[PDB]
């Protein structure tokens, strides 16, 4: 009764405080926290990680509806409005005394039916690769503060993707650890660019090692690179002024050595997970080799594939088998930093993009919108179809749902109904958003749909209903079945429970 | 501290409200109870045991039920709502013999002359059955009120298929060690991805990039120590005099790692499963020699894969002889999800299997694992004992009418004490009946008429709306768990009814 | 948490809120402001990018519009001022057309239209010329608005001697890097005392008395560790049983400093600049050798001077060659103020320049350099693309004028948007009358009249009261810091603009 | 105290707050406002003089808006909402130019050159017309957005049927006193059951049982004081020595009343209607002589008595002559709803009428009372002046054009101004759209279109879902409000952009 009208409540809450970031008149949100951190963004996915949710119906509601599975396109944007929807329809419901089980089989049926309606109604990409692609990293981009460069944007997406995809089984597999995005202000976000490398945000070591090695042999380490204590404890015994200095010269010559067994084995270049003495230093220096240190293991796993390096944790073990390779390797100053470039890779399947934006909060944004549409392109490439985006493939599955309901007849049959409802709250979101008649666009699109028209969908720039492939607004047919598929878990699992103890 | 009635309404009165506190998840439509903390936080479930063992209940009376979760032998599917709630009806229906002027003492007599007798009639009505297809029901009926999906048929046939792998017969019995199921999650969604693994099933990575993804033929050895420098226990401190000494120092501990791993492959065992860590020197080594090596395993694993493989768990390296390893066919990493497990298959026993379940969500693949853990140990029962009960209140409504009669043929005060308990019996039957939503009032009078019109199993059916065949329907309740369901609840209804005073 | 007219009214109504705290640093007759903390204390600027980045600025928008002081290419002379006091208007402008009922992502698309047209228009626009005489017009109006005192002409000539000393080629293309100018700074009075020395210039003395005050023919050694006594990494203990072996002790680290010295000595070294300390036997043996040393060198000096004297910075003293060694025609300590500070001149690079700055107040010194940066790099950026602008607020009038008739070319509401952007840009040309204290409206009027009339170099003019021409007076603004002004602005606006809720 | 940007922002502030209060009341798809108080309570709304006399303002500068509800010319249906929602506007538009940097005086005098000019055009396009049926327009109009049900046609009918009833002709011209329509209201359910009366209708029932229910050919007094004991002025007090005085004095009383009414009979009259009491004994004889008598009646009554019967309030009696007394063919008492009133008809002049309005809910029939007050105003000054204009925002949108061109031939400054006024004229235009849901901004660039290729008639079409033509749909607004809703709002706009600080 209560627990219930409750949970459900602050469910929705979270529901609407997304709803207005949908789509192409979708806004974004500025999230402040405690320590006073800032983030403002459209992402929907950062949007509910950030916002401090008390209720547990809404950590739920957060945790289900984050469509986790992926994180591509508005996946999770969509999954939380179509959640609120499925709950708002089950409280009418259980207002009529319908029990919650009989609810949460028609939802359960309703979706499985609905994931049926998008693989049919899908459509495979064929010879049009690259121009449907590229209307998919748009229509994402087009969400987004990023819109105002989208169709660079969309081309570094496609470009990017294509680029690490291996076509396997006839197949598609896209590999992100061979797309390294970085970002970096100072710049219009016009000045975004697809380097042919592997980027890596750190400069040099020391002051005397080289800007530029060409034809590099790269050591990998995860190993700090500084004289070495034994396990036991050590004491050394100086009864002889002299010895004094024969330690000492058998300490520097340890880090001598080790620098010597990098440089033995071919090694040009030597970047490190860890940390290098400053004596090291020196010796790499002097033995004219360009070190990095302290690089961020992700950093380290991306630079393994594309040079073809094994990272060391054994210097005295190192052999030329574990060297990578690159045409060049370099630092180049980007803005006010120094980055080191390693370019020409083994692997020509390893790709970077440096993002660029003049402010910090605005760089962050622009990665975040491009790390999007890598996913996008990537997905489509991989599932091989798209559906059509403006809420077109929503109303259809809506107009679907409600025949099937009436086959499967009874109190389901209401339950049905009622996600089909909910999904139609896409549409309105669309609509709501763009400034357009919610009531007025709905009742044409149901028109249209029962009209056999499956593609037709909300054009919010003219606020007509048109066909949504012709006029490029398509999206994978993955963020439709995801997002259904979280939709309905979470509103489930709060329909399902009828008391909230500590 | 209170005495005398005062101490004993309010004893009865907290019973009652602990038992109204489960109530609803019993059966098929149960609901589920969202349980908060401060810190770990939310736990959602319909399992009764669970729910009871993370209540926050703060009265004694509540604290001394609430133990009914722990009694292994009843803690099992809907075993805790059904002692809890008829413990809660035991004391509800005493307070009115206790009004009427009856001695606590001739009630709990009363209880217990019903209790023996009940144990007795079910013993007389179990109806046998070692059939694979009453073991499937079984599970079916176990997963009904969870939040499973619709996968049940799927799932019920995997509890059946484990079961039946495990079980073995020692003199004419069959035992079943539920302890050689191995049952692990992992969030990948879709549910019917859960798998049944005919080997064990390890959450854990090999240690080394350049060890391999798959052995063959795997030779195993299990080891309970670190691979990693040790220290004596009398202390020892090095002194180093000459600057060449510290060379040879730092060498001695690489020669170390090296005879480790020498010891290892002069076993021949080509895979080593180590309870605590390796060293990164150790690992080089390894992976160099083409060990697979895993580090770091649960006690609970080690024991399992000792079991299955047959491999003798060794402490001191200089025990790894031949005679000490383990044999499976196929040792192999495979990406799970996001993870990488390690997959034991072929092991040298059979009698061991595993079963990753798959679901997504994360709150909701915790509650099929608790679900499938009760169904497992449900069909393990089952397959042992080979008697089961017609389930939805059919064995409650046979008990309350045959009671009712047993009662005359006992004395006044005790023959209250009867009526008494078989009217309680029927609070299982409404129970069912108010939570699907149907008129209880009027369940319970069809459901009396045709149990006294001698249909056994007849039981209250949500599709009839009402009453209805459970036979036809399949749903069945294991016995064990039914008896020390009534057992429990009489034990702690006297231990409760007794008390007069709470200092 | 605040949720659409609320949360967008409010943040625009921060952004100029911002904006105003800077808005009277614009131009040849901007004001300062006094910055007071709780310990360092005052500081006294009309830098705009110190005033933002020292603020205490409570609200996330204003956060937001602060972060323009930190994008390096707005952020030097004017960008700063002009980038935040164009947001402020870029959101009042649009608040209108928010009340109009125009959606905020048309408004947003305007912006862009505008924005892109306007980059193109200054790239067509924009005066072609690396004229030296050009640059000192640079350095001259980048020091306009302030407290330098009357010395500019002499200053903006440094400047562009500086810049023009380190300037050099690659293919085609001249490459200025600002870090091969060292800047300093010394308390004595005048300004006119400014030096431009050919070499680095360290604010540091020499070690010890008996070094010599001068050195001719410097080969420099560039040291990155310590001459003092260095301590084994793996814990070492002396043992004395013999009363004699003290003595021994004591005179082996003397020793240990002569050898130091003497490998120093060995590599035809002359002068030591040291990173680090040089401990006082170290200091002794080099005065007694005549090596001139210097302590605690600063790394950015260290590396400068590795820079300028072709010294390779070594670490381990036996990998002093002579191969290392830097040169340097003459190696003086001279005092500047009240302090000694050596000097490196002649150096083996003629690339590298110092710029010893002084003015007396401390107050002013500090702004003065304060000033001379920013001129540098105003000089440099122009020395590069060799194209500028015309300055006060004529670039502005002009794109005000195009981009109002550029509208026109566009659909109703982004036609709006770019109406309402070209308003924006009259912000500046009226800041600058708001300042110089003359009427904003009738300078406005006049502008127009004149750039429409093709006047394109016609801003506003303090002398004439009223508008000018820049070509004449010789107000100049770089290229690149107005393009990234304009667009740091657009990308800002837009993501305040874009938010309907702040939780 | 606030002095000058401070003090203005913030007066310009306050009066855009009251406007928004008042804002969603204008046109036919207005909202109501709910307003609560202490002890009387609820009042609901969709009048704007109402509702801003009502409300609780604090702020000064809001205090001086909310005057407009008492300025009489203004505050009759929507004129108070729109010269409101226009000062807004106005002080908001006049914000920016404040901002360019132009002084308040001129801005003033920009609209009073706007204003003057605007009540000059309308004069020029106002349409003429007696025509009943263009009266019916007004009031079909002036009930359009108001809780009256859909009796609106019923309702307009009885308003131009009350007006042309006491409507007069003086020299030439056309007087219609609005006091000479009695409105009055009765919880009666229905609204259809509004009547209208030829004659005066009062809320009184008549004093005594055994007056009659009906009297024709009525001889109606009229009278002022009490028909009650009268004490003297100068104190008097009786003394009674002989007990048979107690007696007489008893009957000098009775015989006091028994002359009162003695003197009523002997002039004629047949009725009394007495302002004030009546005291029983005085009853007593009246009825038994026949008279219908009514005390207690309201001076408004009697005074508008006085005028449809022709009666003289006469307050000595004993000037209670045939002269004095007024007629009517009918004085009868019905049963209104639960209350008894009585109804004087046929009085000697016919230009007297009553408007008894049904309605039930009670909160219902005070604003149709509300309603139908101001549709009787609105007829009444059409029927007067005999000219109107086009309804919708139809005339602001000329307007707005006009003043647009206007600025033109104006000096700088002043037109700048002028152009201000111009789009504040909008507001009005993009409130209607606002209220009924449409799109503002698309909505005005239609309205813009059509009038300039001289349309002036269409406004806003709720139905046409944007623009249409008034004429057709009968959109109509009386011409004296119009003008002094521009008037009022430039006054009181003005008043407050010339203050330049607040004690």
């Amino acid at each position: 009764k209560d627990a219930m009208k409750e949970n459900i409540e602050a469910a929705i809450a979270i529901s609407n405080s997304v709803r207005s970031s949908l789509g192409p008149r979708g806004m974004d949100k500025m999230l402040v926290d405690s320590l006073g951190d800032i983030v403002i963004t459209n992402d929907g996915v950062t949007i509910l990680k950030e916002m401090d949710v008390e209720h547990p119906a809404a950590k739920m509601m957060v945790e289900v509806s984050k469509t986790q599975d992926s994180f591509v396109g508005d996946g999770t944007t969509t999954a939380v409005i179509i959640a609120g929807g499925l709950l708002q329809q089950a409280q009418g419901l259980i207002n009529q005394n319908v029990h919650p089980t009989v609810i949460s089989e028609g939802y359960r049926m309703a979706s499985e039916e609905a994931k049926r309606v998008i693989d049919e109604i899908s459509t495979k990409i064929g010879a049009d690769e690259k121009a449907l692609l590229l209307k998919m990293a748009q229509t994402s981009l087009n969400s987004k503060s990023a819109s105002v460069a989208k169709d660079k944007l969309a081309e570094i997406s496609y470009e990017a993707v294509k680029s690490v995809a291996e076509l396997r089984d006839g197949k598609y597999y896209v590999d992100f650890d061979n797309i390294q995005v970085v970002k970096k202000q100072g710049g219009a976000i016009d000045d975004t660019q697809l380097i042919n490398g592997i980027i890596v945000d750190k400069e040099k070591v020391h002051p005397g090692m080289p800007d530029v090695v060409k034809d590099a042999k790269i050591a990998l380490l995860d190993a700090p690179l500084e004289i070495k204590k034994p396990e036991f404890d050590t004491n050394l015994r100086i009864e002889d002024p002299s010895m004094i200095q024969k330690f000492l010269a058998q300490e520097e010559n340890m880090l001598r050595e080790m620098v010597d067994k990098i440089k033995s084995v071919g090694a040009n270049v030597v970047i490190t997970q860890k940390g290098i003495d400053d004596m090291a230093q020196h010796y790499l220096s002097r033995a004219g080799i360009y070190a990095v240190r302290r690089v961020k293991k992700s950093d380290m796993d991306k630079l393994a594939k594309a040079t073809g390096a094994s990272i060391v944790s054994t210097i005295d073990e190192i052999s030329s088998s574990d060297l990578g390779t690159a045409e060049r390797v370099e630092q180049v100053k980007v803005g006010e930093d120094y980055m080191t470039f390693v370019t020409g890779c083994k692997n020509p399947k390893a790709v970077s993009i440096l993002v660029r934006g003049e402010t910090e909060h605005v760089v962050d944004e622009m990665e975040r919108s491009i790390t999007d549409s890598l996913h996008v392109v990537a997905s489509a490439l991989e599932d091989g179809a798209y559906a059509a985006g403006g809420g077109a493939t929503a109303a259809e599955i809506a107009f679907r749902l409600r025949s099937y309901a009436q086959k499967i007849g009874g109190r389901q049959q209401l339950a049905i109904e009622k996600f089909a409802d909910a999904i139609e709250e896409i549409p309105r979101a669309l609509a709501e958003n763009a400034g357009l008649d919610p009531i007025d666009i709905l009742l044409k699109l149901r028109a249209e749909h029962a009209k056999g028209n499956k593609t037709y969908g909300i054009n919010v720039f003219t606020g007509e209903i048109e066909d949504m492939v012709k006029n490029g607004v398509i999206e994978p047919i993955r963020v439709g079945k995801q997002a259904i598929e979280s939709a309905t878990e979470a509103a489930i699992m709060i329909l399902r429970i009828d008391d909230v103890i500590a | 501290r209170e005495q005398g009635k005062n101490a004993q309404r309010n004893n009865i009165e907290a019973a009652k409200a602990i038992a109204d506190a489960v109530r609803t998840t019993l059966g098929p439509k149960g609901m589920d109870k969202m349980l908060v903390d401060s810190i770990g936080d939310i736990i959602i479930s319909n399992d009764g045991a669970t729910i009871l063992k993370e209540m926050d209940v703060e009265h004694p009376t509540a604290k001394m039920i609430v133990e009914v979760s722990k009694a292994q032998d009843t803690a099992v599917g809907d075993g805790t709502t059904t002692a809890v709630v008829l413990s809660g009806e035991l004391l509800k229906q005493a307070e009115t013999l206790l009004d009427q002027g009856v001695h606590p003492t001739v009630i709990s007599n009363g209880y217990r002359l019903a209790v023996n007798e009940a144990r007795k009639i079910i013993d007389e009505i179990a109806e046998k059955s070692t059939d694979d297809a009453t073991l499937r029901k079984i599970a079916l009926t176990a997963l009904s009120g969870k939040n499973t999906g619709l996968s049940n048929d799927f799932l019920a046939d995997l509890v059946v298929k484990a079961v039946n792998a495990v079980a073995e017969v020692r003199d004419g019995k069959t035992i079943v060690d539920t302890a050689n199921i191995k049952v692990d999650k992992k969030n990948g969604g879709s549910v019917n991805d859960t798998q049944f693994i005919s080997g064990i099933v390890i959450d854990k990575e090999k240690v080394h990039s350049k060890m391999p993804d798959v052995v063959k033929n795997a030779k195993i050895a299990l080891i309970d120590s670190a691979l990693e420098i040790k220290k004596t226990e009398i202390e020892a401190k090095v002194q180093i005099s000459d600057p060449s000494k510290i060379q040879d120092f730092l060498n001695q501990e690489t020669n170390t790692f090296k005879q480790m791993v020498e010891k290892i492959k002069k076993s021949g065992a080509n895979v080593v499963l180590c309870q605590k860590g390796i060293d990164d020197v150790a690992q080089h080594y390894l992976a160099k020699e083409g060990i697979y090596a895993v580090r770091r395993v649960k006690k609970s694993d080690m024991e399992k894969l000792a079991k299955a493989t047959g491999a003798k768990i060794v402490t001191d390296l200089d025990d790894l002889t031949p005679s000490v390893l383990g044999e499976a066919e196929t040792v192999e990493e495979r990406k799970i999800g996001d993870d990488r497990m390690t997959f034991v298959m072929g092991c040298k026993n059979p009698k061991a299997v595993s079963i990753l379940i798959r679901g997504g969500t994360d709150h909701v693949v915790s509650e099929v694992e608790r679900a499938l853990n009760d169904a497992i140990r449900v069909v393990a029962i089952t397959k042992e004992d080979g008697k089961f009960l017609w389930g939805g209140g059919a064995v409650e409504a046979e008990l309350a009418m045959r009671l009712a009669k047993y009662a005359n043929s006992v004395g006044g005060r005790e023959q209250l004490a009867i009526e008494a308990f078989a009217k309680a019996l029927e609070i299982i039957p409404r129970t069912l009946a108010e939570n699907a939503g149907i008129d209880p009032i009027n369940t319970l009078i069809k459901l009396k008429a045709d149990d006294e019109k001698g249909r056994i199993s007849v039981g209250v059916d949500l599709d009839n709306n009402g009453v209805g065949d459970m036979k036809a329907k399949g749903v069945v309740d294991p016995l064990r768990v039914k008896t020390h369901a009534l057992e429990s609840a009489v034990e702690v209804a006297t231990m409760i009814l007794r008390i007069d005073d709470v200092i």
